[PDB]
C-alpha cells in the first residue's frame, strides 16, 4: 500500500525498500560446475 | 713387441678418465616424460 496514492494492496517489491533492513539475503546452495580444466597429469616432468 | 698389445689391454682403466674429460665438456640436456595412451575423445557440449 502507498499512502496518499491510488495503489491499494498492490503486489511486488518496490524500488523503495526491498532490503527491509535485513542484514543480508543468506541463500545456501550447492553448485556443480563441469568445466574443461587444464592439466598434464603426472607427466611433462623431468624423468628423474 | 707383444708388449704393445699387453700394455694396451692392461692400461685401459684410463679410458674411463678420458670419458669423464669428454663428458664434462659435453653439453647436457634433459627430457620430460611423454604422456601416452589412447586419449579420451571429448568434444564441445550441445549448445543452441
Amino acid at each position: 500500500k502507498l499512502t496518499r496514492t491510488r495503489l491499494d494492496r498492490l503486489y511486488g517489491l518496490p524500488a523503495a525498500d526491498p532490503n527491509n533492513g535485513k542484514e543480508y539475503y543468506e541463500i545456501a546452495g550447492r553448485f556443480s560446475l563441469i568445466s574443461l580444466v587444464p592439466s598434464n597429469d603426472d607427466y611433462q616432468t623431468p624423468i628423474a | 713387441a707383444s708388449l704393445i698389445y699387453r700394455q694396451l689391454l692392461t692400461n685401459s682403466y684410463t679410458v674411463d678418465l678420458s670419458d669423464e674429460i669428454q663428458e664434462i665438456g659435453s653439453t647436457k640436456s634433459q627430457n620430460v616424460t611423454i604422456n601416452p595412451g589412447p586419449f579420451a575423445q571429448t568434444g564441445y557440449a550441445p549448445v543452441n
